[PDB]
């Protein structure tokens, strides 16, 4: 606990999002609330386990990925969408046996 | 067990409280 | 004023002795009140412990704890049988 | 379709615990065994009640008409269930089902009720099957199925909400409290009083009223009681009506000790004669009295019985023997001295009951772990 | 030795401790937050405590130096306004003005009932709405008629607009919004009404707004 | 006779498997079991023993008779044989004789063929390892056929098991070594028939000859095997002792030690209710009450029957001699009701100040007290009816003239009304005060003090002590 | 009395739950 | 079980996928990630919007 | 408007506090909503 307490301050630590990978093993990702950075592996992920645009967690001394996360576009995308309207079905439907 | 010992073998009152009014 | 004679008492709350130590008695079927008075010499006494605060903690723990090593029976005596 | 046969339980207990009762109870019982066309309920009171001479043909043919009103109905639900319907099929068949049950036992009751369940989309008919384990669960006594179908209901009517059907299920916990001892339960749950007005299932608006007014006399406390009865506007009446149980209220808080026994002994007249009040008013009695002798002590710490002997009527040498016997029972412990003039009350025991239940339920509770510590392991 | 060791854990670490905009727990021992400065972070959980106080959404109080993830609020004494207003004053008697009759009648079933009866929407089949709208002004009435209302029902009430809780920062907005929901759910039964909510309505683009 | 005929088969086949493989995978388990590991004992199987002895002892047993199988009696007994290696031949030979059984009658009847049966264990010379085994394999047969009470020919039978286990016992006087971790099987085993002496021997008349017998086992297992081996045998010994005079009040005295650890479980209670008959023979109360009331309290689960049902008697005759009791007719179970009848009454007369109703209960239930065995305390119990009388009506009357309460005191003269009193202080009963001239007896009250000393330093030790056997426990149960 | 009540409290909670996981591990290892 | 899209969408849906195009485009590589999918026009059924 | 039927049907049966409603109720709200019109 002292020791994850010694190491966090001296770097801190943050979520990175990969936008893509390098052939010398690096890999481009933002520092989010701030400009963009590119950082390389990270030896324990390797570079085809993890695709562009998922969520990695920034490490915060050689700036480098800590661990892998998933990230969402979609469930922005489909909640926008499903705040419109629901579904149900045939069953809680009538009258359109003509044109279903 | 089956094992060891066990296999070897003023009332409420009605009628007395309400006499004592007329008792004296 | 704690002990006080009762003819004096009912001299100040102007009222017969008869319904004073009736209603004063009353006040301490109430338990508002208290104390308790004397007939005899027609003294009236207030006196009070208020606390009961400890022996309320105890049979709090005590008495359930008796559902406690009930619950424990269900346990303990199921590795018997 | 409850009072008919709540009067025949009634009259089970008319004719069970008293013997001197030989003409009446048989007399009704058999006017009542005329209508409803009863048949295992009057097995139960043949064994318990005369032989007669003759039944026979008589309740046979009535059993065998039944039939064919039973066979009606049981030949009419293969016929219903050829068309088909909500409800108008199956409510008809465990309705009168359980009307062709109230001819015996509890076979045709109990195969309904359970019939039933997976149907009756409302709370009111579902109520309804639950006063019909209630009716039947009165008749025999039985309280273990009167739980089960209230506590199924109440989550469904309180859910919820009601008005009438509420205070009707208070009436019933209430009857239920009152069947085995509850003195608070009772009388708290019968406050609601008129608002039940007067229902088949209440039977008698008036015995209702005595069992609310003769079980608020116990665990109330003194201004309560008179809160209840005095400043309740609508209950004051129909306890008025009855000079019986208001003489013994209004008494009780003028504290004449003359009246009391007099005004106790046509109200425990009235408990004899009551079902489910016979093993409850044997502690309801000597309650009483530690009930109006804790107001007799609590006037004065050091009383002079002279003052006490002085309008009793004869409380000289009386309520030495009588309050001592009821002081050696338990009730009412007090020191007391004569020939010094003085009754002394006390007794507080703010000391030894105080820290008492420590060392008592402790010595129980360390018991009961000191088993299940000796025992394992060996 | 290790009693000691747990006065060292106890004593870890401040006073002072910056709290922090939590957002999610992410998986063991681990979780994500935003600080009061929103920037999401990674950090290894205080050890003792795991989930059952820290819950999805919380405001953590984070380390000094390390930011680490230690414990959350009550919660909470909050932030910004809060609410009150009545006993604070001010409040109007709505009883002069009974043009609006058939206006309250919306008024009338939708607030009492919906506050009072969570039970009853179970009983009718039928959910209750969030929806209500104002809408004419001048004539106003609104926002003297939502002062009506704090004569009876006891609940929050915050005045609210969509421009004064504008700020220089972007990340303020759930400092009040999200902490709006768990101020009012948490001190419930509560009620928030925004006075003229169209200022946050507007289409736009450019990355300044 | 067809259906009487036929229903014949059924029978036998399940004793034919659970008596079969009940010795066969307990007793050949414990083999294995005794090789090694071998710790404690545990002899996990010594306990599965006590299940299936008492498993049998309800249903089916095996003898009888029953003419299903009797030659399981030399299956076991015979064919050690002999070293290991050559006993795995004889662990087929079971199954060959299972064959030999499935095919011709399989000697359903033995009877008489005991003799020769019986003395095969001796004509294989020898097992030779495990003693247990042999004192089994003979006495499995023969101990549950003592529930059979034939009383012809077989219970000279029940004394040659009683010869074998007589040899198990100079056996057990001998090896060892050095650590016998099947002695402590032999201590459960050999209880068992222990009280298989009392029965055959109590056929007759008592067994004194073998109280002198179990004194040269008892002494003999000092100070080595004792542990579970003293307490069974000082139960046989306290059980018929208290049946036959004398002296056992002062020899427990001197034979304690305690003697710890208590084994097996009820066994020390039990033990305390036997005890407790006797540390109530010194009729000291507070001790009685407690080995009394420990005596059931700490006694699971039974069925059966009814001696369990009599530690509860029994339990509360102290309490009657305390002066406070209370009605127990709520506590009445289907049989320990029917048994207590006269009881119920007696502490009902126990509660009541009344001379002429316990007295009347004395003279109509004094039958029913041969049956208990317990007499004299009922005479003495007068003066519990005088000194709870005195403390019912002191307490409770005013002033109360000796002429008045001598009805119920029956002598109450204006001599002893000073004793009652002043000698139930002595007793610590009531602290009425007495102005003696005609006289009258005026009875205050003025305490306040105690309820706390004692109970609160007595539960600091209580509970720690109790903590602290409870670590010796948990403590040392984590071998697995 | 308050020291007592803590003896009975600790005893109880101990106790209980460690005979219970002590002979819960050993009748199922065992 | 096909997923489904719906048109714009407002003001902040657009240029929450990409910067600025056509941007319908970003909406028709949406429905490659996700097939089969329905998109649909939601609403402009009114006489209102003429 | 088949939304609407039982809706501010069931808002004055829960006005009224009712468990399960009658037609009437319903035949309340077959005027209201259709009122607007």
């Amino acid at each position: 606990l002292r020791e994850e307490l010694q190491l966090l301050q001296e770097q801190g630590s943050y979520v990175g999002e990969v936008v893509r990978a390098m052939d010398k093993k690096k890999v481009l990702v933002k520092v989010h609330p701030e400009g963009k950075f590119v950082v390389d592996v990270d030896k324990n992920i390797d570079i085809n386990d993890v695709t562009p645009n998922c969520r990695v967690a920034l490490r915060n001394d050689s700036y480098t990925l800590h661990k892998i996360l998933p990230n969402k576009v979609d469930p922005l995308v489909s909640l926008m969408m499903v705040e419109k309207v629901p579904d149900s079905t045939y069953e809680m439907i009538g009258g359109l046996d003509k044109q279903i | 067990m089956s094992e060891k010992k066990q296999p070897v073998d003023l009332r409420a009152e009605l009628e007395k409280h309400g006499y004592k009014m007329e008792t004296s | 004023f704690s002990r006080v004679q009762i003819e004096h008492i009912s001299s100040l709350i102007k009222l017969s002795k008869a319904d004073v130590e009736r209603k004063l008695s009353q006040m301490i079927l109430d338990k508002k009140f208290h104390g308790i008075l004397d007939q005899g010499e027609g003294v009236l006494i207030i006196f009070d412990e208020p606390p009961v605060d400890k022996t309320y903690e105890a049979a709090l723990e005590t008495i359930q704890n008796m559902s406690k090593v009930v619950d424990s029976l269900y346990n303990k005596a199921k590795k018997l049988t | 379709p409850k009072n008919p046969d709540l009067r025949i339980a009634q009259l089970r207990f008319l004719l069970s615990l008293p013997e001197h009762r030989g003409d009446a109870a048989v007399r009704d019982e058999l006017m009542a065994a005329v209508r409803d066309n009863n048949m295992a309920p009057y097995y139960e009171a043949l064994c318990k009640s005369l032989d007669w001479q003759i039944d026979v043909d008589l309740l046979n043919k009535m059993k065998k008409a039944n039939e064919d009103e039973l066979k009606r109905l049981d030949e009419e639900l293969e016929d219903a269930e050829k068309n088909l319907g909500e409800s108008e099929i199956r409510d008809a068949m465990m309705a009168k089902a359980e009307y062709l049950c109230r001819i015996g036992d509890k076979e045709g009751a109990l195969t309904a009720f359970r019939k039933t369940y997976d149907k009756t989309v409302a709370l009111g008919h579902r109520l309804d099957i639950v006063f019909y384990l209630l009716r039947i669960g009165l008749f025999y006594m039985d309280n273990d199925l009167i739980t089960r179908n209230t506590e199924k209901a109440k989550s469904l009517i309180e859910e919820g909400g009601d008005w009438d059907r509420r205070n009707r299920l208070k009436v019933y916990q209430g009857l239920y409290c009152v069947a085995i001892r509850d003195f608070k339960q009772a009388a708290e749950l019968f406050l609601d009083t008129v608002s039940t007005f007067t229902s088949y299932e209440l039977m008698d608006y008036k015995t209702f009223v005595t069992y609310t007014v003769y079980v608020s006399m116990i665990a109330l406390e003194r201004p309560d009681l008179r809160e209840k009865v005095i400043k309740g506007a609508e209950i004051l009446e129909v306890l008025h009506s009855l000079p019986a149980v208001r003489q013994y209220l209004f008494s009780l808080y003028e504290c004449r000790y003359s009246v009391f026994f007099q005004s106790l002994a046509v109200v425990e007249q009235e408990m004899k004669k009551d079902w489910l009040f016979a093993p409850h008013y044997r502690y309801y009695v000597r309650e009483m009295r530690i009930h109006a002798y804790s107001q007799l002590l609590e006037s004065y710490r050091s009383l002079t019985l002279g003052y006490m002997a002085e309008a009793f009527g004869v409380g000289v040498e009386f309520i030495d023997q009588e309050l001592s016997r009821f002081i050696a029972a338990g009730r009412l412990h007090c020191k007391i001295d004569k020939v010094n003039e003085i009754v002394e009350t006390n007794r507080p025991d703010s000391k030894n009951w105080q820290y008492q239940e420590t060392i008592k339920k402790g010595d129980l509770l360390l018991n009961r772990v000191q088993k299940l510590s000796r025992v394992i392991n060996m | 030795e290790f009693l000691h060791a747990q006065e060292e854990v106890k004593r870890i670490q401040s006073i002072p401790l910056v709290i922090g905009q939590f957002l999610e727990a992410v998986d063991q021992n681990t979780a994500i937050v935003g600080s009061t400065t929103g920037s999401n972070y990674y950090v290894r959980i205080l050890s003792t405590i795991d989930r059952e106080l820290l819950k999805p959404n919380a405001s953590v109080a984070l380390h000094k130096h390390s930011n680490a993830l230690v414990d959350v609020l009550p919660p909470e004494a909050d932030s910004s306004i809060m609410m009150l207003t009545s006993d604070q004053k001010p409040d109007v008697m709505y009883a002069d003005i009974g043009g609006m009759d058939i206006q309250k009648q919306e008024v009338r079933e939708a607030v009492e009932l919906p506050l009072t009866h969570f039970e009853l929407y179970k009983q009718i089949g039928i959910d209750p709405p969030r929806g209500v709208l104002m809408y004419g002004p001048p004539g106003c009435g609104k926002t003297m008629l939502a002062k009506a209302v704090a004569h009876h029902t006891t609940a929050a009430f915050i005045r609210v607009v969509g421009s004064e809780f504008v700020q220089k920062y972007l990340g303020e907005g759930p400092r009040m919004v999200r902490d709006v929901f768990r101020l009012a759910k948490e001190n419930a039964p509560a009620i928030i009404f925004i006075d003229e909510i169209d200022a946050i309505a507007t289409k736009r683009f450019d990355a300044q707004t | 006779p067809p259906g009487g005929g036929e229903q014949e088969p059924p029978p036998p086949p399940a004793p034919q498997d659970v008596e079969m493989k009940e010795e066969a995978a307990t007793g050949g388990g414990s083999t294995g079991e005794a090789d090694g590991k071998t710790a404690a004992a545990a002899a996990e199987h010594s306990q599965r023993e006590l299940d299936t002895v008492t498993l049998e002892d309800i249903k089916e047993h095996v003898k009888q008779l029953e003419k299903a199988v009797s030659g399981k009696e030399p299956r076991f007994v015979l064919r050690a044989l002999r070293m290991l290696p050559s006993t795995s031949r004889r662990l087929n030979h079971y199954v060959l004789y299972k064959a030999v059984q499935g095919f011709f009658t399989s000697n359903n009847a033995t009877r008489d063929f005991l003799l020769p049966f019986l003395e095969e264990p001796m004509d294989t010379e020898a097992d030779l390892q495990f003693r247990p085994r042999t004192g089994k394999a003979a006495s499995t047969p023969l101990l549950p056929e003592v529930e059979a009470y034939l009383q012809l020919l077989v219970v000279i039978f029940m004394m040659n098991s009683k010869r074998y286990k007589e040899a198990q016992k100079i056996s057990d006087d001998l090896m060892q070594k050095i650590s016998t971790q099947n002695r402590r099987a032999l201590d459960l085993v050999a209880a068992k028939c222990y009280y298989y002496h009392a029965r055959v021997y109590e056929f007759l008349d008592k067994l004194d000859v073998v109280r002198s017998f179990l004194h040269a086992r008892l002494r003999t297992a000092t100070l080595r095997h004792d542990a579970d081996g003293q307490a069974t045998l000082l139960n046989l010994l306290l059980r018929n002792y208290l049946h036959y005079s004398l002296y056992d009040q002062a020899e427990k005295l001197v034979s304690k030690s305690v003697f710890p650890e208590q084994a097996n479980n009820n066994e020390w209670a039990r033990y305390l209710y036997y005890t407790g008959r006797i540390k109530a023979i010194q009729l000291e109360y507070s001790e009685a009450r407690r080995t009394m009331t420990n005596a059931l309290r700490k006694a699971p689960q039974h069925t059966a029957v009814g001696f369990k049902q009599t530690v509860h008697k029994l339990l509360i005759v102290v309490e009657l001699l305390l002066g406070e009791i209370p009605d127990r007719l709520q506590f009445r179970q289907p049989s320990l009701k029917r048994s207590l009848m006269p009881y119920f009454l007696l502490t009902q007369a126990v509660r009541t100040g009344n001379l002429a109703k316990f007295n009347q209960v004395l003279d109509q239930f004094g039958e029913k007290f041969q049956a208990d065995g317990t007499y004299t305390l009922i005479i003495r119990l007068r003066h519990n009816v005088i000194k709870t009388g005195v403390r019912m009506i002191s307490l409770s009357y005013s002033r109360i003239s000796l002429a008045d309460i001598a009805q119920k005191l029956q002598l109450d003269s204006p001599e002893d009304a000073e004793f009652i009193v002043a000698k139930a202080i002595r007793d610590g009963v009531i602290e009425a005060s007495i102005n003696h001239e005609k006289g009258y007896v005026q009875s205050k009250e003025m305490i306040d003090i105690y309820s706390t000393r004692e109970p609160q330093l007595a539960f600091h030790q209580r509970i720690s002590f109790c903590l602290d056997i409870h670590n010796m426990s948990v403590k040392a149960m984590r071998f697995p | 009395y308050l020291a007592s009540l803590i003896r009975s409290v600790v005893a109880l909670h101990n106790l209980i739950n460690n005979k219970i996981a002590n002979r819960d591990a050993e009748k199922k290892e065992g | 079980d096909c997923t489904f899209i719906r048109v714009s969408g407002s003001e902040l849906v657009q240029k929450f996928i990409g910067e600025g195009a056509r941007m319908v485009r970003e909406l028709f590589v949406m429905a490659r990630e996700h097939a089969p999918s329905i998109i649909f026009m939601d609403e402009i059924d009114s006489i209102g919007s003429s | 408007e088949v939304k609407g039927v039982c809706t501010e049907a069931g808002m004055y049966a829960l006005r009224e506090r009712r468990v399960h409603v009658t037609q009437e109720d319903f035949e309340m709200a077959v005027a209201k909503v259709m009122q607007k019109d």
